[PDB]
Parts: structure tokens; sequence; C-alpha cells
């Protein structure tokens, strides 16, 4: 069993409402607006979770 | 690289004095950018008195 593959990855939290999160994003690029997905490399291999 | 870092944005403090020919900058004032950051035209004139 991996414990890195079940794990409830944090995005974001809210300690506000008000105010709203309001995210300026002039740099829309598609790595920069629906994240990154990095990998560890392990002896050549690539994986992810 | 697998993982590159999530680098926050910084508030700048310098100044950019940028320095160029003329025809550099006439491929350069196209963008309305360029007027709002850019302002003070410091302009050489090529012919002293």
């Amino acid at each position: 069993l991996d414990p890195a593959q079940w794990r409830p990855n944090l995005l974001t939290s809210s300690s506000s409402g008000t105010p709203p999160p309001i995210v300026y994003e002039p740099y829309a690029t598609a790595p920069r607006l629906f994240g990154r997905l990095d990998y560890l490399v392990d002896r050549g291999v690539w994986s992810t979770n | 690289a697998p993982a590159g870092l999530e680098v926050e944005p910084f508030p700048i403090q310098m100044q950019v004095i940028l320095v160029g020919t003329p025809e550099a900058f006439e491929g350069l004032e196209e963008d309305p950018a360029f007027s709002e950051l850019f302002r003070i035209r410091a302009e050489f004139s090529p012919t002293l008195p």
C-alpha cells in the first residue's frame, strides 16, 4: 500500500468569505490555469499520484 | 525537470531604463502595455546646435 497514492491533496483553504477568493491570473497559460501534474523519478521511471 | 518550484509574485522596486535605437522601439511601441509601463521617453537629439 503506497502512502502517497492515498492521501487527500490540499488545494486551498478558506479562512475568509469577506472578501471572497479573488484570483487575478494575468498569465493564463494551461499550467497556470488548470494546475500542474508534477512527477517523481524513480530510477528513470516516471511516477505520479 | 520533473517538478519545478512555484515561485510567488514579487513586488518590483527597481525601475527599468531601456536603451534602444528608435527603429528598435518602432517594433516595440505597438503594445499599449509598453506605453502604460514606460512613460518617460528620453530621446537623444541626433544633432546638437
